[PDB]
RNA sequence: UUAUCCAUUUAUAGGGAUGAAUU
RNA sequence: AAUAGAUCCGUAACUUCGGGAAAAGGAUUGGCUCUGAGGACAUUAAUGUUAACUCAGAACUGAAACGGACAAGGGGAAUCCGACUGUUUAAUUAAAACAUAGCAUUGUGAAAAGCCACAACUGGUAUUAACACAAUGUGAUUUCUGCCCAGUGCUUUG
RNA sequence: UUGAAAAAAGGAGGGAACGGCUUUGUGCUUUGCUACUCUUAAUACUUGUAUG
RNA sequence: UUAUAACAAACCUUGGAAUCAAUUUACUUGGAGAAGAGGUUCGUUGAACUCAAUUCAAAAA
RNA sequence: GAAAAGUGUUUAAAGGGGUCCCCGUCUCAAAAGGGAAACAGGUUGAUAUUCCUGUGCCAAUAGUAUUAUGAGUU
């Protein structure tokens, strides 16, 4: 038969996310001789909305330590952060909503926002509105340490690996309805073309395993297996159980 | 006179959309819409510009907040267990 | 109503290509491109418009005498003059503490 | 008390000396049909001496380090008193006076008063504090 | 407790007493030498607080940092505005000099 | 196009070498009111004199290598 | 059209018959407050800067 | 760890204890 | 075909209390001649110069006529389907089809992950990071979603 | 849904550098003298024919 | 830079506001300084305004 | 990759600005985005903000030497 819509997705045409106005992207500073010895500090200039995401940004500006020059970075913004706040962010910085931390120097409890999965990655994990990760512990030989990520996930990571104290701005975005489907048209018109959203069991054959049939059913389990090829992974893919969530 | 009675703000949207959903707006448009106390001036004059930003008509200062309140109560809870730290 | 016509290539109504309907010697009503409002340049601080300095576009900027885009403070016309004085404030009353916690220490 | 003691220095705030220091000659606090309001006249430094070093010759040094100061009568609404006071290293009634800010050669006084600073500089004396924030060109 | 003392000190100030309230005026009192004591919110914006504590400072004046809000500082006072800052002038029977 | 007010200043312009051509209107006013216009390389200066005697004297004054247009 | 207009000035044309428009559209509600109230706004200025109201009551008014 | 692979930046200090900042 | 514009009246079942609703159903409308209501100034509370057009009311008038042409809803009582605005078979199908918000499920913690593309190297999603992205199903709300894992799937331990 | 970018231009911070001529020694240093640094416009002259 | 005048703003000086005030069609704003009194600027506008000049007569430097 | 082609910093010794340092893929892509500066009258059998008359505006304008124009210094 014919292409799917998610295979069609892949060569990224028309299916390519929508740059155009976004801000840039958001990453930590590098991390240099200030970052790693001691602290560096910056001022949050501006706090922006990036189109395509559902939390604001914070334009940071730091000095050079290396050349005379103010060099902005594009930070998330943690809930409380403010214009003109100053940011602190090396191994020997203090503990406050807004600085920038390894994880080994914040005590379990903390919760902390665009964290590093390995040290340099610039901020990784943890940047959706409303979303954060808590420390779990410290390895006591040291050089690790616990997290949990907003999914449930335990995860251990470097503790030379930054993070962000506090928990990232525009939470319960979610909590609102989405009244009107135009909404939701002006929401994916400015992150990549995946709305409107056909049911394969509303297609033909030619477009969809689901396509076809007299009566417009599936026809076979909708669970299909890891081991699937491109235009077999088509409904709940790899699913260990499924049915309303009792757990 | 006080044109509607359990509708309120919701009044844009009419008859249209579950009556649930609509009351679920009313609260989260309540908690968009209300100028909130800026921890800087004092002025009640703190107002959501974007998703997560509220400006102040006062200082100019943007503050970094929830989506529809400016403070979700995890984010004052980290706060606080900071402060304690 | 004498009907007019646009004479500047550009035949759409875009932003540039504004007119100002406007009669002549002859009796014709002929049509005028109205040059573009430039904004007010702006602190560089709060954003808020500078004054003493003239909203012109970077080609009307080039030719104006320098008067017209300078004031006579420290940072001139790119901060307010409320701005410049929280600055030089800010440039003293911190060394201030500074020197008073130097002395703490010591 | 009375903050503005003739010879206290200050910070202007605003106007065309907008971040220079002065040291205030004569307190008037009077309001009238003229000025209505309580100024201060000061001198200040308009061009602090730039930068020298051990190294450069001594006329090229002296030529550094000439000041070109400035007299002005502004409202004390609009400076920012100091701790540093230079009553002793300054005969204060010698640089302003009052007649002279009406008198023509106020280009001529303005200059005096410059060399003058200027001598200050060249002989320290044992040195005051105030005398060296003077010195110090304020960055902002 | 002693913010209660505090508000109570206040109270009496405006009472019995001669005070005037908000930044210029506080300063232009400083300047003088009229000022006793400066009461300074908590949220008074900092440079503006730097610069009175520099003129306490100048003036051998006590600086009182009151522990509340601009807004509470007002409702300290018999006033519906925010203060941010007063100055006591002279002081009535209130201790609070002291 | 420029206007002229102090007479002085017209008179130093006409001095001027630049000033090849000069204008003199005659125009029955709402007595006969007159213009004298000076052609520079760059500008064309203008004086409007509401007495008749004087313009005619200004005129007589004006340099007699100019090349006068009589416009009426 | 004139005599049309000086008919319509001495009210003979307009009648419930001859209106096509809502009472809005003939004449906009939001305009007539709008002249109401900067009529009443001004005499009220004017008064006050006479003396002969105290701003209190030029307030309450 | 040297092959390899991944990341990071202008390949920018060997490891430990709401101003300005340059010749 | 009738209905229709505007002004004044009057307005039910039911309802998510927002609507229904211009509900339904009435009445009035021309021309002429008047009357009242609504400003701006500027003189000194009276006196002036003067501006729109819009209201409201009263006479008289006519072959009882007047939104005189033009323009301009038929309405109601119900039942079935879809909630709704939207989109679609260009040239036989405009829908009860699709979409939709909402609900639910599933996969994935990352450059050795998820889903997809490419002959290959490389790429897209991704200037992305679980309030995310990808993949399904159902289709606003209200009220609920029983039982069955033998069969076929998918999936978990070795 | 927060609603382009750059060319180009401007402002500010910052304080590098510093008058001319003549003589002497190896662009630099020393000595003596006082109209100088700008800036438009015009003009004259060489250099390819110096306004579209 | 058309000269000015007029006006919506923004800012400055003075002034110190509960008997809350100023204020818009709308709300907006004010001890982080309101009203009022005097100003400055940008922007509209492009001869408005006595704008300019002239006619002379009186008062200062 | 057999090539044709497919990709565009993924492991480059990738021209400019200052007085050796500091920057830096190139190029095309808008006759509705950005952008140096023009208007009025007149004129032809047919062109006109393009010709003519008049009035302007914008960008250039090497070096040396004179000149005038005013600044600043002494
Ligand atoms: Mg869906
Ligand atoms: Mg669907
Ligand atoms: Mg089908
Ligand atoms: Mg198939
Ligand atoms: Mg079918
Ligand atoms: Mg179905
Ligand atoms: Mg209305
Ligand atoms: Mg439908
Ligand atoms: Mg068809
Ligand atoms: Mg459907
Ligand atoms: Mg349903
Ligand atoms: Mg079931
Ligand atoms: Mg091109
Ligand atoms: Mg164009
Ligand atoms: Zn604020
Ligand atoms: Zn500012």
């Amino acid at each position: 038969g014919r292409v799917i819509r998610g295979q069609r997705k892949g060569r990224g045409s028309i299916f390519k996310s929508h740059n155009h106005h976004r801000k840039g992207a958001a990453k930590l500073r590098h991390l240099d001789y200030c970052e790693k010895k001691g602290y560096i500090k910056g001022l949050v200039k501006d706090i922006i909305h990036d189109p395509g995401r559902g939390a604001p940004l914070a334009k940071v500006i730091f000095k050079r330590t290396e050349k005379y020059g103010k060099k902005e970075e594009l930070i998330i913004a943690s809930e409380g952060m403010f214009t003109g706040q100053y940011i602190s962010c090396g191994t020997k910085a203090p503990l406050s909503v807004g600085n920038i931390l390894p994880i080994g120097k914040m005590p379990e409890g903390t919760l902390i926002c665009n964290l590093e999965h390995r040290t340099g990655n610039r901020g990784t994990l943890v940047k959706a509105s409303g979303c954060y990760a808590t420390v779990v512990g410290q390895s006591e030989d040291g050089k690790k340490t616990k997290v949990r990520l907003p999914s449930g996930a335990k995860k251990t990571i470097d503790a030379k690996a930054r993070a962000m104290v506090g928990v990232v701005g525009a939470g319960g975005r979610i909590d609102k309805p989405i009244l009107k489907a135009g909404v939701a048209h002006h929401k994916y018109r400015v992150k990549r073309n995946c709305w409107p959203k056909v049911r394969g069991v509303a297609m033909n054959p030619v477009e969809h395993p689901h396509g076809g049939g007299n009566h417009q059913h599936i026809g076979h389990p909708s669970t299909v297996s890891r081991s699937a090829p491109a235009g077999q992974k088509v409904g709940l893919i790899a699913a260990r159980r499924t049915g309303l969530l009792r757990g | 006179s006080r044109r509607t009675k359990k509708v309120g703000l919701t009044g844009k949207y009419g008859t249209r959309y579950g009556s649930s959903l609509r009351k679920q707006i009313k609260k989260i448009e309540l908690m968009q819409h209300a100028k909130y106390l800026c921890t800087f001036c004092g002025k009640t004059a703190t107002k959501r510009t974007c998703v997560g930003i509220w400006k102040c008509k006062k200082c100019k200062r943007k503050v970094c907040g929830g989506a529809w309140s400016l403070t979700t109560p995890a984010a004052v809870a980290a706060k606080s267990t900071i402060i304690r730290l | 109503a004498q009907r007019v016509h646009y004479r500047r290539h550009n035949h759409y109504n875009t932003k540039s290509n504004k007119v100002r309907p406007v009669r002549t010697p002859g009796g014709k009503l002929t049509i005028h491109v109205v040059k573009k409002k430039a904004g007010k340049p702006k602190c560089a601080d709060c954003k808020t418009a500078i004054q003493g300095v003239k909203a012109l576009r970077p080609a009307d900027n080039y030719r104006a005498r320098r008067k017209n885009r300078t004031v006579a403070r420290a940072y001139g016309g790119s901060i307010c003059a409320r701005c410049i004085r929280e600055r030089i404030m800010r440039a003293f009353l911190f060394e201030e503490q500074k020197c008073v916690r130097q002395v703490l220490k010591e | 008390g009375k903050l503005l003691k003739p010879g206290k220095v200050i910070i202007i705030l605003n106007g065309r000396r907008a971040g220079k220091k002065a040291v205030i000659v004569n307190t008037y606090e009077g309001q009238t049909r003229e000025r209505p309001y309580s100024y201060c006249l000061v001198a200040g430094i308009e061009k602090h001496p730039l930068k020298v070093n051990k190294s450069m010759t001594k006329k090229k040094i002296v030529k550094r380090s000439k000041v070109k100061a400035f007299i002005k009568c502004i409202n004390v609404n609009h400076i920012l008193p100091t701790r540093y006071q230079v009553a002793n290293d300054f005969d204060i009634k010698s640089l302003a006076s009052d007649d002279v800010l009406k008198s023509k050669n106020k280009k001529k006084e303005v200059k005096k008063l410059g060399k003058i600073f200027r001598d200050k500089f060249l002989e320290p004396v044992e040195v005051s504090k105030d005398i060296s924030f003077l010195h110090k060109k304020l960055y902002f | 407790s002693a913010g209660d003392n505090i508000n109570a000190k206040l109270q009496l100030v405006m009472k019995s007493g001669k005070y005037q309230f908000g930044r210029k005026s506080c300063l232009k009192a400083l300047r003088t030498g009229k000022g006793k004591l400066v009461i300074v919110s908590s949220n008074c914006p900092s440079i503006q607080r730097s610069v009175i504590e520099y003129y306490a400072m100048l003036s051998k004046c006590g600086v009182h940092d009151y522990h509340g809000d601009n807004n509470d500082l007002g409702t300290a006072c018999g006033k519906l505005f925010r203060i941010s800052c007063l100055v006591i002038t002279d002081v009535g029977d209130s201790d609070i000099i002291k | 196009p420029k206007q002229i007010t102090d007479i002085r200043k017209f008179l130093k312009i006409s001095r001027k070498p630049d000033t090849t051509a000069v204008i003199i209107m005659k125009k029955k006013s709402k007595t006969v009111i007159t213009k004298l216009k000076l052609r520079t390389k760059k500008y064309l200066y203008t004086m409007v004199f509401a007495d008749r005697k004087k313009a005619e004297r200004i005129e007589n004054s004006l340099l007699p290598s100019l090349k006068r247009i009589y416009y009426p | 059209v004139r005599l049309y207009k000086l008919a319509k000035r001495k009210g003979r044309h307009m009648g419930i018959g001859k209106r096509k428009g809502t009472k809005n559209a003939r004449t906009n509600q939001k305009t007539l407050w709008i002249k109401r109230q900067r009529v009443l706004r001004r005499l009220l200025k004017r008064l006050r800067d006479s003396k002969k109201v105290d701003r209190h009551l030029y307030h309450s008014f």
